[PDB]
């Protein structure tokens, strides 16, 4: 399907009766390559390892907003301890993750994820889903989140750039 | 139903009466003959023009016989513009109040007085003639419609020649219209007003026609007129620059735009519309086929594009009506925001009562017309959309990814709503808990609109730099250190933009986006939906498709206009509120001998309009005191209409919160009481239709709501300004 | 799902069937009226409950009655 | 054109969008994480630990010097009629 | 002021409930035959009389109370 | 007022577009709902709207009855 | 009557939309509709716009059943076209509904079975009664 | 001043009772819906057929009266 199409908006994976379409945003090698990578995606890899990447990244990100816009912006006493706040959020966010994991049982008919790639290769399964898999992932997130939080505080609780 | 025979047939229920008016102008439902429709609407426009022409005649007539315009002319600073007088019956005469000039009348806000001074009108004699000339025209227009429907009605082929129509309308009407008015200015408006600004008095001004005949009187001022041959044919044009300039800004004595600029403006506009008039193809070769040019645009993204548009916009009125309504409304809005910032009339800006009501009037008219674009766009989809005969492809895709557009627009509104209204709920909570440092304010965490502040900055430094010919600024809100003060009133002043100004703009972003959402959702999903695959067969104006599927109420495109109608109210209603407070707080006021300026509310906008409680107290509760204390005075009617609107408004909630099933059952008991006493009408009483009850509801809601502010505003600025 | 019933007061005008968009009703041989037909409601599973059938019934009060009961995806009219 | 009762999956959007990636892995540093993230991988056990981790909130508020819990001092208003 | 306003709204809602369980009685528990031609069953057979006069009494009060007010303003 | 004026069929069609969205958004596909998102029922909305109307009705006057009286005593 | 059955047929030209099947089809049900056109015509297609009909067996897959009938009822009008649709399911299976009898529901047929016919006439229904059922049996 | 308001309250009582008893006496059915008895106290409606049947259940009549009750109190 390249490249004298001279048009953009190919029907989704050749199927024009499934709702969605193909656009550069939907499917561009740059986007696709980008989307294929990352912890949420990257099937066939340990869930716990993925949660850590995702968890670690988010925890680190959360500190900035809480510290800067916190009720003590604005205070030595609350110089960044508010990061504790960022941490609390990941404690709560790990609950929400844990309870959601109870929508997947241990029987478990593992994986509600599709069983095939596009190109209809027809091969493989995902495994993020399922009770055991999801739980590992949360635990990674919790671990990743608390850490990302502490590290970001670390640098700030020293800093020098930018004051 | 007069229009249709079966419709006319006979009346058996009262529903027939309501239907009769509801589909009175629904011309495309009376015939399938396009030519018959087009002939109908063309004549209808004549009948319209007659009414507005008659309307104008009464405005000029009343200005002549029932106004103190002459009295206002000599002393415009503290004479109140008043037309129309009230007969002394059942206590009415109290509405006749002190307006100055030894005259008893109701103060007006239409702004005709400012228009008439700009036109150089000096006597009731002149107003009297213009009234008659308007009536004479009204007689023509009405007659013209009768002649083009019963005597000589144009062919469908006549109306379809859009090219020829375009060329004329933006040249024959726009160009020559601008040119013709440009002539009156420099020959009548400019000379006479020049005298008026010299305090010569109207009766001591020579008659307008004496300026035209002999150059002598017009040449002593503006000495470029002295040359009989004129430097025009010399094509130097530099000599003319005395009567017309690019000075801009504002005359410090009359508070309006220099007529010295408006004449030059129209002179440019005229030929600019005269040249642009020579574009489309007709008969003598030279020109464009709009059909051809439209076809040329196509794209990797659009595939075929615009192909077939010319067919659609030449066989479907609702398609053309939507486009026109969308921009004519949009044009009315930019008119409101150009006349406030650049006062084009003598002693207009000084008259605060007129300015508030002018800006507010144009905002509603503009707001309504845009909503009407949504209706006819949806009507087009239901009645005129046929892919078999008139495919576009542009329309396609749009329909193809319609679930996408709405879903995204749905998100933006939620993002905007939170990031607008939420900030206020934040400030309201932080202030209540006793922590103003926390709030989004200029004194605390500030959110400066640096982008808008930057655009204004470049407008200030524009004259001389990026605008050499411009001696002064475009508008004094972009001035910098300038200040015009006509009378003891402030005409205009640089308007500041702070964090309080950042919030309110984001509320307008919001309200407009939601209004767009509701209306656009109704147009795209007018034919089909996952819920209702055959909505197009139910029509454009239908109540529902039953309680099935969990409930399918207001799935019609009509009802989307119905819901978006309240939101357009919610929208403007807060634009006009922004205008009112900001102008009163940071612009309008009195200037002293030293130069100290005291504003009406005293700059409380910046730190009190960031709170909801602040609008409810410092704005509503405060500025209401006028309307609610207007009893026993000349502004008595506003106090009553304020109460009267609050009623027609709460009266709408009766129709909006209920359904016709209750009412029909109630009527049953009432019909019984009638049948007992032989007083049962043969025309059986029926409740309003499901859709009518919504139509009745929103009208009264808009009326009571709009009307209620009308009395709000007009009582406020008159008593204060 | 929804519960629909037909009554012998019917006259077999077949308008309830033509109105239905999900095909819940059908006509049936009967000896009760001049048309000698009568409405039937075999496929209530596909019934959405919109009462389009009722708004086509000419009998003094409806011969076909829809009683909104338990909700299902089909009755809810969901496409997702 | 391509509907196959045989495979109901490709017929539907059963397929994972190419965003799936079933590729290799990431560095051996994982051997570390797998060791120390294990107690949080059990689920239910973690649900509890976090809720009882709400014992932190109690501890943090029972002891907190700089939150407005003091007047600091004033002489109170009477005030409309005392 | 609080106590009076309190109980009047409490009394208000309660009245709407007494008038709500009324219909529910008619729909779910009312046996027309067992109540043949008694005072209860006589209310349904001249219901159009009670409703219409309540309409009149409501229309009467509203037309004048509002009328007298607006006049005074 | 929202639940009393605007009615269901508009909201249900709006949610259907949001259901499509969630499905076609990466990094969010992994999560799915256990309950089908639907617009509130016709009767439910009349209730929910009446509850809002009644709560605000009481709370507003309660805020005014107390404060205005407490302030002056 | 013997259901005809559908095996493979070409789909009408269209190019895609966002109103198509989505997940429900994968896990619950989806409906397909078949009709034969004597000409490569153009039809509206619900949940979208403009698709070429094609000439031949013509096979289309939709959801909700109702979408199919809407198309089918438009297919019978405008163009003199016969049509049939089924409910696919997620694990093969062959459920054929409509016409079914092979003759349209609006047209009386010889052996259908009444199903839910009350010979009492409306207004003669009872009042509860705490027992099971509602009285409109 | 005490005269006009007492009539306003009398207006509030009568109208509210009008709405409530009408819902009660027509709970089992009217002429627009003779078999309302078969649908229960609370149902959405009976459809747009026969002119339209919005808010026809006895429940809705209550829901309409709650508004009038709040006005009266
Ligand atoms: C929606 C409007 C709004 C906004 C913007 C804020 C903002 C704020 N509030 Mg307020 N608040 C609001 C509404 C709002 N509030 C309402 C309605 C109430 C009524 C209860 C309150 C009551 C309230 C209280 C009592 C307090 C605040 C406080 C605050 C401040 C800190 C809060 C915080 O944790 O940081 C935010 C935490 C985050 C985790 C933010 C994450 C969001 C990020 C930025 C999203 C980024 C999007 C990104 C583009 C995604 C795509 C990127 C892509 C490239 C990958 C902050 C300025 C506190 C304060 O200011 O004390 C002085 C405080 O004590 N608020
Ligand atoms: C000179 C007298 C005259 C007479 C005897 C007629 C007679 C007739 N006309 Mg003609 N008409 C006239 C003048 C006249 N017309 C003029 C001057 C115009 C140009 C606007 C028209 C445009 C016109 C059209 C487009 C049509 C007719 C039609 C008809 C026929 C049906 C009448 C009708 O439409 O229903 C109703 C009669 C009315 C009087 C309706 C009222 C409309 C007026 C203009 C309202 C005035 C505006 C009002 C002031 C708005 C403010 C209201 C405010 C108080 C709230 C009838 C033979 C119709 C026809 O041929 O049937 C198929 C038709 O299509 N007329
Ligand atoms: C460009 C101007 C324009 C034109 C030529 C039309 C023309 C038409 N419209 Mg449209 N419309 C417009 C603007 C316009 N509209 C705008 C801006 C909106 C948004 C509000 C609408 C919303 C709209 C809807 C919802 C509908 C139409 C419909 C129609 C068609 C027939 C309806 C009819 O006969 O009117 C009938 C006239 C009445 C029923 C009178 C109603 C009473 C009015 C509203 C009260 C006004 C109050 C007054 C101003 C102040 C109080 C006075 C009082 C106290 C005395 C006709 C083709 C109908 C249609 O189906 O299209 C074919 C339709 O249902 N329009
Ligand atoms: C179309 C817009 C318009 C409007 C809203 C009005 C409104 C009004 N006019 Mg004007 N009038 C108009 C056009 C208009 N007129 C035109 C075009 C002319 C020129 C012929 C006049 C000539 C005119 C005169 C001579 C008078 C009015 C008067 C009045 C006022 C008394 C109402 C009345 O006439 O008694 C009821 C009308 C009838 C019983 C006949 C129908 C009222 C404010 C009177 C006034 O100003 O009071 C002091 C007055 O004497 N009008
Ligand atoms: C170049 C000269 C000219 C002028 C001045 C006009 C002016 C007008 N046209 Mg016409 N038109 C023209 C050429 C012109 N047209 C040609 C050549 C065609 C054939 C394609 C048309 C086809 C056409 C249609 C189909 C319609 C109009 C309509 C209108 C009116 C719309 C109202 C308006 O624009 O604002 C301002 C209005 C005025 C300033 C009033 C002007 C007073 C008279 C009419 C001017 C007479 C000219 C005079 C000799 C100088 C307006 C009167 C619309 C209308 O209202 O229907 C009646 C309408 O639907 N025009
Ligand atoms: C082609 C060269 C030419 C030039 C540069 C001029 C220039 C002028 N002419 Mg002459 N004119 C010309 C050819 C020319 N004309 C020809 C070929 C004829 C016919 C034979 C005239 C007949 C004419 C008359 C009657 C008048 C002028 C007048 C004028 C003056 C304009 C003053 C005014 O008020 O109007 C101006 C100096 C006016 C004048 O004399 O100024 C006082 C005047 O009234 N011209
Ligand atoms: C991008 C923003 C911008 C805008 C909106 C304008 C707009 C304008 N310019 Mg400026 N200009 C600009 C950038 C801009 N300019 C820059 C960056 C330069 C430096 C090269 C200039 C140098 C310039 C000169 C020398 C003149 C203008 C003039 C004008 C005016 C008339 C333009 C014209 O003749 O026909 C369209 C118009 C208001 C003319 C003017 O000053 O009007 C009196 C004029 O002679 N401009
Ligand atoms: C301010 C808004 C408002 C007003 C004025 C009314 C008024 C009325 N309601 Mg209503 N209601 C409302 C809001 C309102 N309601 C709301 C928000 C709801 C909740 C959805 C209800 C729910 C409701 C129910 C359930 C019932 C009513 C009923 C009634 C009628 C009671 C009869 C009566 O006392 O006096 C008579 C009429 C009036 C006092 C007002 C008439 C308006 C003026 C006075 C008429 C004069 C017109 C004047 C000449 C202006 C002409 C205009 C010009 C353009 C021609 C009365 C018409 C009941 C009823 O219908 O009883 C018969 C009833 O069943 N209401
Ligand atoms: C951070 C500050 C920097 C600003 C950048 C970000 C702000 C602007 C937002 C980027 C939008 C991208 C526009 C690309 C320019 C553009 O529109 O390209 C137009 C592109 C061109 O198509 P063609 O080349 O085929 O056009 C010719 C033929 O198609 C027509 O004959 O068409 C499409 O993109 C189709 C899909 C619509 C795309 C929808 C995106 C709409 C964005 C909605 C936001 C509107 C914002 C308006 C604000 C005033
Ligand atoms: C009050 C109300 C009614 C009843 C209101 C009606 C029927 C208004 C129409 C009544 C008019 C005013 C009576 C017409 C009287 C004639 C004009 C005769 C008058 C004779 C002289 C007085 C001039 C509905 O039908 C309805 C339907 C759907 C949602 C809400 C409501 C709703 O709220
Ligand atoms: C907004 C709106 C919706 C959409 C409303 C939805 C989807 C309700 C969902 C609300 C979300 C979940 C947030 C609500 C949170 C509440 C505070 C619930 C608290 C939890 C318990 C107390 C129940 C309708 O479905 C509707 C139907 C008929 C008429 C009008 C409307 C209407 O106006």
């Amino acid at each position: 399907s390249e490249k004298p199409t001279y048009q953009v908006v190919q029907p989704i994976n050749g199927d024009p009766f499934i709702g969605s379409l193909e656009t550069p945003v939907t499917s561009s090698p740059l986007v696709a390559w980008y989307l294929s990578n990352l912890p949420g995606y990257r099937t066939a890899v340990n869930p716990l390892l993925r949660g850590i990447e995702v968890g670690l990244a988010h925890g680190f990100f959360l500190v900035g907003p809480f510290v800067k816009a916190g009720p003590l912006r604005n205070t030595e006493y609350a110089g960044a301890a508010g990061s504790l706040a960022a941490a609390g959020l990941v404690v709560i966010l790990s609950i929400c993750l844990t309870i959601y994991g109870i929508s997947s049982f241990n029987e478990g008919d593992p994986s509600t994820a599709p069983s095939l790639t596009l190109t209809g290769r027809k091969k493989q399964p995902d495994q993020l889903q399922t009770a055991d898999g999801w739980a590992k992932f949360t635990g990674g997130f919790f671990f990743g989140g608390i850490s990302g939080v502490i590290w970001a505080f670390f640098l700030l609780y020293v800093l020098d750039l930018p004051y | 139903g007069h229009f249709s025979r079966t419709i006319a047939k006979g009346p058996d229920t009262t529903t027939w009466i309501w239907n009769l008016h509801a589909d009175a102008h629904d011309f495309d439902s009376h015939t399938s003959d396009l030519e018959e429709i087009s002939r109908k609407v063309f004549s209808a426009h004549f009948g319209q023009l007659s009414i507005i022409f008659l309307w104008l005649s009464g405005m000029y007539f009343h200005g002549a016989r029932f106004s103190n315009y002459e009295a206002w002319l000599n002393d415009p600073t503290h004479i109140r513009p008043s037309a129309q007088v009230v007969w002394p019956i059942v206590g009415q005469e109290i509405l006749n109040g002190d307006v100055g000039g030894g005259f008893r009348g109701i103060q007006i806000t239409s702004g005709f007085f400012q228009i008439w001074r700009a036109s150089g009108i000096t006597s009731e004699l002149q107003l009297y003639c213009t009234a008659i000339g308007a009536l004479v025209f009204a007689g023509l227009m009405l007659f013209a419609g009768w002649f083009h429907y019963h005597k000589a009605a144009p062919k469908l082929a006549w109306f379809q020649d859009v090219e020829s129509m375009l060329n004329h309308h933006l040249a024959g009407l726009l160009g020559l219209g601008s040119l013709s008015w440009a002539r009156h200015q420099v020959h009548v408006s400019l000379p006479i007003n020049q005298f008026l600004n010299a305090g010569v008095d109207p009766k001591e001004i020579p008659l307008p026609h004496e300026f035209i005949l002999n150059r002598d009187l017009l040449a002593q001022l503006y000495p470029s007129f002295a040359e009989g041959a004129t430097p025009f044919f010399t094509l130097n044009w530099s000599k003319y620059a005395d009567f017309l300039t690019f000075r801009g800004g504002l005359d410090p004595l009359t508070g309006g735009l220099w007529l010295t600029d408006i004449a030059h403006h129209h002179l440019a506009i005229a030929i600019l519309f005269l040249i642009a008039g020579h574009m489309y193809r007709t008969n003598w070769g030279i020109g464009h086929g709009i059909k051809d040019i439209l076809e040329a645009h196509k794209g990797p993204f659009t595939g075929q594009g615009h192909k077939g548009l010319y067919e659609i916009l030449t066989t479907s009125w609702h398609a053309q009506l939507s486009i026109n309504l969308a921009m004519l409304g949009s044009l009315t809005i930019v008119v409101a925001q150009h006349m406030y910032s650049m006062p084009p009339y003598p002693y207009l800006a000084t008259d605060y009562a007129t300015q508030l009501s002018l800006f507010t009037h144009h905002m509603w008219i503009g707001g309504f017309l845009i909503v009407g674009a949504a209706a006819h766009a949806a009507i087009f989809m239901v009645r005129d959309y046929d892919p078999t005969t008139r495919y576009n492809d542009l329309l396609d895709r749009v329909l193809r990814h319609r679930d996408a557009i709405i879903s995204h627009l749905n998100w933006v509104c939620i993002f905007l709503g939170f990031h607008s209204f939420g900030l206020y709920i934040h400030n309201d909570t932080m202030s209540a808990l006793g922590r103003p440092q926390d709030m989004f304010s200029d004194t605390a965490i500030q959110l400066q609109p640096v982008f808008a502040q930057w655009i204004q900055n470049t407008h200030a430094l524009a004259p001389g730099t990026t605008a050499p010919g411009a001696t002064a600024s475009t508008s004094l809100t972009w001035g910098g250190g300038d200040l015009v003060a006509v009378g003891n009133k402030v005409a205009l002043l640089p308007i500041p933009l702070g964090t309080a100004d950042f919030l309110v703009h984001h509320i307008h972003a919001f309200t407009i986006h939601v209004t767009v959402l509701i209306l656009l959702k109704g147009v795209l999903f007018a034919r089909s939906s996952r819920l209702i695959p055959d909505k197009a067969n139910l029509g454009f104006r239908f109540p529902c498709d039953g309680p099935g599927r969990g409930g399918t109420c207001q799935v019609s495109a009509w009802d989307h206009v119905f819901l978006g109608l309240f939101w357009m109210y919610n929208s403007i209603s807060v634009v006009i509120f922004h205008f009112s407070w900001k102008m009163q707080s940071d612009v309008w006021g009195s200037i002293n001998d030293q130069g100290v300026v005291t504003h009406i509310t005293g700059g409380n906008f910046a730190q009190s309009s960031i709170t909801i409680n602040g609008w409810l107290r410092d704005f509503l509760w405060a500025q209401a005191s006028q309307v609610i204390q207007s009893y026993g005075s000349s502004l008595s009617a506003y106090g009553l209409f304020f109460l009267g609107a609050h009623f027609v408004w709460a009266f709408s909630l009766m129709f909006l919160f209920s359904g016709r099933g209750y009412w029909q059952e109630l009527i049953e008991s009432i019909v019984w009481a009638h049948n007992k006493l032989k007083v049962a009408p043969a025309t059986q009483p029926r409740a309003l239709s499901i859709v009518q009850g919504r139509a009745v509801g929103v009208t009264h809601y808009l009326l009571g709501g709009i009307a209620t502010t009308w009395a709000f505003f007009l009582a406020r600025i008159i008593a204060v300004g | 799902s929804h519960s629909v019933k037909i009554y012998d007061t019917c006259i077999g005008c077949t308008q309830c069937v033509r109105a239905c968009p999900t095909d819940v009703l059908e006509m049936i041989p009967w000896g009760g009226c001049k048309a000698k037909q009568i409405a039937s409601a075999p496929r209530t599973e596909d019934c959405v409950g919109c009462k389009r059938c009722e708004s086509a019934c000419p009998t003094d009060f409806l011969s076909v009655r829809v009683y909104l009961w338990h909700e299902t995806t089909r009755s809810m009219g969901l496409a997702y | 054109y391509f509907d196959l009762e045989d495979i109901g999956n490709t017929t539907g959007q059963w397929d994972l969008y190419g965003s799936d990636a079933p590729s290799p892995y990431s560095p051996l540093q994982s051997k570390f994480f797998e060791t120390f993230a294990a107690p949080f991988t059990k689920r239910g056990l973690l649900l509890k630990f976090l809720i009882l981790g709400g014992g932190s909130t109690l501890a943090y508020f029972s002891t907190t010097a700089s939150g407005d819990i003091l007047p600091i001092v004033k002489g109170p208003q009477l005030p409309p009629k005392l | 002021a609080a106590l009076y306003t309190h109980h009047q709204y409490i009394a208000g809602f309660i009245m709407t409930g007494a008038f709500a369980h009324g219909p529910i009685f008619f729909i779910r528990d009312y046996n027309p035959e067992q109540n043949a031609d008694n005072v209860l069953a006589r209310m349904l057979e001249h219901k159009e009389a009670i409703i219409s006069h309540l309409s009149w009494a409501s229309l009467f009060l509203g037309f004048h109370t509002l009328g007298l007010y607006v006049h005074n303003d | 007022f929202m639940f009393l004026i605007s009615w269901r069929g508009y909201w249900q069609e709006l949610i259907e577009t949001l259901a499509w969205a969630h499905e076609r958004t990466p990094l969010a596909n992994l999560i799915r709902w256990r309950d089908k998102p639907v617009a509130l029922s016709i009767v439910q909305a009349r209730l929910v709207g009446l509850v809002h109307f009644s709560v605000g009705y009481i709370f507003t006057y309660a805020a005014f009855l107390i404060a205005s009286t407490s302030g002056k005593f | 009557t013997p259901p005809e059955l559908d095996p493979n047929t070409p789909s009408p030209i269209f190019g895609g939309s966002t109103g198509g099947l989505l997940r429900k089809a994968q896990v619950e049900e989806f409906y397909v509709i078949t009709w034969e056109s004597p000409k490569e015509q153009i039809f509206e297609m619900p949940t979208g716009g403009a698709a070429i009909m094609r000439e031949g067996p013509n096979l289309l897959k939709l959801a909700r059943k109702e979408q199919c009938l809407a198309l089918g009822t438009r297919l019978r009008s405008k163009y003199k076209i016969k049509y049939q649709f089924y409910r696919v399911f997620p694990s093969g299976e062959v459920q054929y509904l409509h016409p079914k009898d092979g003759v349209y529901p609006e047209k009386v047929n010889p052996g259908r079975q009444g199903v839910g016919v009350n010979f009492r006439s409306i207004g003669k229904n009872v009042s509860p009664i705490e027992v099971k059922f509602t009285g409109k049996q | 001043g005490d005269f006009l308001v007492h009539h306003a309250i009398a207006l509030g009582l009568h109208t509210t009772t009008l709405i409530l008893v009408k819902g009660a006496l027509d709970a089992r059915g009217s002429k627009l819906m003779p078999d309302k008895k078969d649908f229960g106290y609370s149902f959405p409606c009976d459809g747009p057929g026969r002119g339209g049947t919005c808010d026809i259940s006895a429940w809705d009549d209550f829901y309409l009266a709650v508004f009038w009750m709040l006005n009266t109190i």
